[PDB]
């Protein structure tokens, strides 16, 4: 599960409960009932309320379901936001004792319209935890032998085990593969280009030998290796991926003759 | 919340703030006309809809024929037996399966939720 | 009553379909199971599924016992009207 | 043969459009049929699509030209309660697109710029404009120059019905409902 | 060959592709041959790796007298060689067939 | 279309019409895939 | 409906349909519409009567018809969208007999649940113990029988 | 933070002296293999203002058949490389009559330094690595079968023995991942031996293009 939540996508909408803009002028006097009772904490020994202090204050709630499933820190969050932009917001936070979770974040553009578009990056942008591109990760037991780990025992017999697997939704193979405690070894994707630009042309002969077999032997039916080991040498004999379209074909160093009999018959004659 | 319009020429307010002094006002652009705020919130955002939809419904629904009533569940002013229920309708929420009720008789305006 | 859990990863309405076809597709086959070992040994329809020419195991059980849960694009039957299937069932009908 | 019916909005939603939703109102007073849509675009703003005009006008430009200046009477033929705050944050940033024209002569020009071509003259440009707006505009809800008020309502229920599809209360029409056809 | 066989085919499936059926053929062999399995039999062990040995080597399809021609060989018909050695033990041949 | 060319030649390697190499040998092994049969290994199996 | 079902001045032509929810009233006289009658039903009890089936059993010399039928208020046209506002019974012999009941609002029933069917379909005997598909092949040949 | 880099130092670390290995230069067992701990002990812990700097992690490394051609591993202190930095690299070079060596780039390298990089190839070679490319051993993967790179001898007697001219033979393009791991030049031969379920094993001769 640890895994699992340093490899998901997380933005700061999703743990954010509401977003609400104030005009709160003067850092003591606050709009805010609750917020006295850390305002003072914060500015009876001031920190930076050395020059003005903006009259604008954005204020986002965070449910705390949400921030406790995902073991976020608003430590941690405010430390995010304020790398992730600069010095150009000061960020005011609660401790976790607080029971309305709230973040209190002050700053051409207009002051609340630069506030409003700022809501809107982080919203949509921050980025707090995991990796993106990635929406979803699923974890599981698997029952089937071929995704269940299998070792040989001190006797020679082989013994399947059954340890936890990730599906994600989504492709970044390069930094789940560099991400510490994932198993480089084993460690797959199903996306072809992914693995071509990540592991090189062996490595997607026998990725789509594996994705061939899976969806021709899906329905039971059984399909000698031999057609299927001819169609990934001809996909990858010259180099690159050749897809099998006009565009894969005709850019064969083939005769004219063969190449106007498939899908450009003119235009090939015309060149040649 | 929400808009308010100028009377000089109703059209929008939007706010703006008094820099020599340190109050926010709405000011209509076409006109000089101002009004030092109410609105300490000039901008709000629900983000999770956590909201129940008892003010979505309406009353009139009761007298759907192709809706569902039982006898079960009373109303709290009335006590009256009969009482239409039926399927949220928020696309949005952390559940989805909950039973809104509206009271049958033709004189109870009166809604509840489980 | 809203005491029903959502499965992790899934959310309440795939789990709840979820657990109705569960359901449904245990009864079809408790069902079918039955009407197989309810036939004789000279029953056509057997003495044609055992020796494989043609036919099969459920289409005894839908001859005899129970056609089964009919199926759009790998869904239950939608909602055509506004919350119904057809003009003859109530709206939010989520029954069988 | 099978069609899809005339005079009664729709709202749909394509894949990848620039639109996330698109209304739309097959008109037909009898003759070869006026589509108007009206769309809003991703990331929000909305957009009408008028025919025989070029490109794309937004909405409060059309209303200000339909002869509504105040945008208190454009919101108010839009919405149709003003205590919900939901449906103000929505129409707002349209409002604000539009806030560079504020005369209905100068809204009317800003639609000819866009016409079929721009025409010779200021009375020309805004003429054709005019004739755009009153004889191929909605032509169901009427020809005659009084029924614009009308015009303005069965506008301002379109663009109502897009803002109750993009808040979600209502449902997406389906298009193979058999009644929405003829 | 055992360990050959084993990082060849890890999860363990022991269901190959092969040429020609082993099992069959000496099952043919026995019925054709009238061959009682409960009594002692006259195959001397050294005949069956020597048969072995020089049967491997007339199964050839890279032809060549290369180092080269001997791996590609060896690489082709390896896996027909190891079940055709494990096939035919000599103390399976003594035991079972 | 793609695959029209590919033929086993007389070196029993597996070449296009440009003579190009694609497999040394026919299947990585040089058999016909019809005369072959499922079989057991035996030996992967068993315990030491 | 009391005007329509009347025939005073809203021919059975006319569609009227009432959104509660969103608030609307719709009102189709238009052309092209699609529509089927039903038997119109009041409280539990169909408005279909045995003095009706009488008068319809004496057809012949009485010159009362599907027509007369239609000006009692008995059978009413409803098209494909006012469907949606309709609670249809598939029989009243087993839909509107009280029951641990299913639904008490029912406003009309079916005249026939075989009048679902086209009229190459109806050519089918016991069609409802047939696989569809199979159903379909017999439509489609029986327009090439000969005859 | 300071642990985190020192993690990913560690790591690059071990995957460019396996490298160094793979392309047969003289690496011994210890630095092959070294702990976290003793990398730790070794380059003094957190690197941020730290004894790790950067520059501290500069790899010379001798060949197995002439210790004369030696290999640098360079690891640039910035996020991006310049023409300035790349040049500082090949004035040291020079200096030290070395004549090939890799960078371990943090971000990326601008263009004009990658056609820098180009430019000075028939004197100096210079080879882009990025951080996360280094971050895990592709050659360790189970998609990834046995390469070797094959001498000029080996690759004769390969085409005399098949009859085979040079561009007969499968290819494998220089951008190829394995092929930037093994350094390996436009013209050269690669051996790839990979597992089969047919025969059991099978050798494959891509040249490199
Ligand atoms: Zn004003
Ligand atoms: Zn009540």
């Amino acid at each position: 599960k640890d895994i699992l939540c340093r490899l998901e996508h997380t933005t700061l909408r999703k743990v954010t409960a509401n977003t609400a803009i104030y005009y709160d002028p003067n850092p003591q006097s606050t709009v805010v009932a609750e917020d006295q009772e850390w305002v003072n904490v914060y500015y009876e020994m001031p920190d930076f309320d050395v020059a003005r202090i903006s009259p604008w204050l954005l204020r986002v709630e965070l449910d705390r379901k949400h921030m406790t499933d995902r073991k976020l820190t608003m430590e941690q969050i405010a430390e995010k936001i304020n790398a992730g932009f600069g010095d150009d917001l000061n960020c005011i936070f609660n401790d976790d004792n607080a029971e309305k979770l709230v973040l209190r974040i002050r700053i051409k553009m207009d002051d609340d319209v630069f506030l409003r578009c700022i809501e809107s990056n982080m919203l949509t942008d921050m980025t707090l935890q995991g990796i993106e591109q990635i929406s979803k990760v699923y974890m599981h037991l698997p029952q089937t032998d071929n995704k269940k780990k299998i070792i040989i025992t001190e006797d020679g017999e082989f013994k399947a085990l059954q340890e936890w697997i990730l599906e994600t939704d989504g492709v970044s193979l390069m930094r789940v593969l560099s991400e510490k405690d994932v198993d480089p070894v084993r460690t797959t994707s199903n996306d072809i280009v992914e693995i071509f630009t990540v592991l090189g042309i062996e490595a997607v002969r026998k990725a789509l030998e594996r994705e061939l077999y899976h969806v021709i032997s899906f329905d039971g039916s059984y399909v000698n290796y031999r057609h299927l080991a001819l169609l990934c040498d001809t996909m990858t004999c010259r180099g690159h991926l050749m897809a099998i379209t006009r565009h894969g074909v005709n850019r064969q160093d083939t005769g004219p003759l063969m190449k106007c009999s498939f899908e450009e018959t003119v235009d090939v004659l015309m060149e040649a | 919340v929400g808009i308010r319009f100028c009377q000089e020429c109703n059209n929008m307010l939007y706010p703006k703030e008094d820099k020599e002094n340190r109050i926010l006002l709405y000011a209509c652009r076409n006109c000089d006309y101002q009004q030092e705020a109410d609105n300490s919130c000039i901008y709000v955002n629900k983000i999770t809809h956590e909201v129940d939809e008892l003010t979505q419904i309406i009353a009139d629904v009761s007298q759907d024929p192709t809706l569902p009533r039982t006898e079960d569940h009373p109303c709290q002013k009335c006590g009256h037996k009969e009482a239409v229920f039926f399927q949220s309708h928020s696309a949005r929420a952390e559940d989805a399966m909950r039973l809104y009720y509206v009271c049958t008789a033709p004189h109870c305006g009166h809604r509840w939720t489980e | 009553n809203n005491e029903l859990e959502p499965t992790p990863g899934n959310t309440l309405r795939q789990t709840f379909e979820n657990q109705v076809n569960r359901i449904l597709n245990d009864a079809r086959d408790k069902t079918g199971s039955s009407a197989q070992k309810s036939l004789s040994e000279y029953n056509n329809f057997k003495s044609m599924v055992v020796s494989g020419a043609k036919g099969s195991k459920i289409n005894i059980s839908q001859v005899i016992a129970v056609v089964g849960q009919q199926n759009v694009e790998g869904k239950r039957i939608p909602f055509g009207f506004k919350h119904r299937t057809l003009p003859h069932f109530i709206k939010d009908d989520y029954g069988p | 043969q099978e069609k899809m019916a005339t005079n009664t909005v729709y709202v749909f939603a394509k894949k990848d459009s620039k639109y996330a939703y698109t209304g739309e109102c097959r008109s037909c007073l009898s003759r070869p049929t006026s589509t108007i849509w009206v769309s809003m675009l991703a990331r929000q703003r909305i957009v009408a699509t008028l025919p025989y005009i070029k490109q794309e006008v937004p909405i409060i430009i059309v209303f200000r030209a339909l002869g509504f200046v105040s945008d208190r009477d454009i919101l108010e033929h839009i919405i149709y309660d003003f205590e919900d705050p939901e449906m103000m944050e929505m129409v707002k940033p349209s409002l604000d697109e539009a806030f560079v024209i504020q005369e209905q002569n100068v809204a009317l020009n800003f639609i000819g710029s866009r016409g079929a071509k721009p025409g010779v003259t200021k009375e020309k440009r805004i003429k054709y404009a005019k004739e755009v707006l009153q004889k191929e505009m909605l032509p169901h809800v009427g020809v005659s120059d009084f029924c614009e008020t009308k015009k303005a309502y069965f506008l301002g229920y379109m663009v109502h019905r897009l803002l109750l599809a993009a808040l979600g209360r209502r449902e997406l029409d389906d298009r193979d409902h058999y009644g929405n056809k003829r | 060959d055992r360990e050959v066989l084993r990082v060849i085919f890890p999860t363990g499936d022991s269901k190959v592709v092969l040429p020609c059926n082993l099992l069959r053929m000496i099952w043919n062999a026995q019925k054709i041959f009238h061959i009682n399995p409960r009594l002692p039999s006259d195959l001397h062990p050294i005949k069956v790796v020597e048969g072995v040995k020089e049967l491997s080597k007339k199964l050839v399809i890279v032809n060549g007298d290369d180092p080269l021609s001997r791996q590609a060989q060896e690489n082709a018909t390896l896996l027909f060689n190891i079940h055709l050695r494990s096939t035919l033990c000599s103390r399976r041949m003594a035991e079972e067939f | 279309k793609s695959m029209e060319s590919v033929m086993v030649k007389y070196d029993a390697t597996v070449r296009n019409s440009i003579n190009q190499v694609v497999q040394l040998r026919y299947g990585e092994d040089g058999l016909a895939g019809e005369s072959v049969e499922f079989q057991n290994l035996a030996t992967l199996k068993p315990s030491n | 409906r009391k005007l329509r079902r009347q025939m005073d001045i809203i021919v059975s032509e006319v569609s009227m349909i009432r959104d509660i929810r969103e608030r609307e009233i719709r009102i189709y006289t238009d052309a092209g519409r699609i529509c089927r009658p039903l038997l119109i039903v009041e409280k539990q009890k169909l408005l279909l009567k045995k003095r009706h089936i009488d008068q319809l059993k004496e057809r012949e010399y009485n010159n009362y018809s599907w027509q007369d039928l239609v000006a009692s208020g008995v059978v009413e046209y409803i098209d494909t969208l006012e469907e949606e506002t309709v609670m249809l019974a598939m029989t009243p012999d087993d839909l509107q007999e009280k029951e641990v009941a299913y639904c008490s609002t029912y406003t009309h029933c079916e005249i026939h649940p075989s009048m679902i069917l086209g009229v190459c379909a109806s050519i089918i005997p016991f069609p409802d113990h047939n696989q569809s598909p199979r159903n379909t092949y017999q439509s489609a040949m029986g327009k090439q029988a000969m005859g | 933070d300071d642990e985190e880099e020192t993690y990913r130092l560690w790591k690059i670390r071990k995957t460019i002296m396996q490298l160094c290995h793979d392309r047969g230069y003289l690496v011994t067992q210890d630095e092959l293999d070294q702990t976290l701990e003793e990398f730790k002990a070794q380059s003094g812990d957190k690197p941020s203002e730290g004894r790790p700097r950067r520059t501290d992690l500069t790899v010379l490394v001798a060949h197995n058949d002439d210790p004369t051609d030696q290999m640098f591993v360079f690891f640039p202190e910035e996020p991006k490389v310049g023409i300035k930095t790349i040049k500082v690299y090949c004035q040291r070079m020079q200096e030290e009559n070395i004549t090939r060596a890799l960078i371990v780039v943090q971000q990326g390298m601008t263009p004009s330094a990658k056609q820098s990089l180009v430019d000075m190839a028939p004197k100096y070679i210079l080879e882009q690595f990025l951080q996360q490319e280094l971050l895990i051993n592709i050659t360790e993967h189970e998609l990834v079968p046995e390469h070797v790179v094959m001498t000029k001898e080996e690759v004769t007697e390969l085409l005399a023995r098949y009859k085979l001219r040079e561009n007969q033979l499968p290819r494998i393009q220089a951008g190829d991942p394995v092929a930037r791991y093994f350094g390996i030049k436009r013209g050269q031969v690669v051996k790839i031996i990979r597992p089969s379920e047919t025969a059991g094993r099978y050798i494959t001769y891509r040249l490199v293009q």
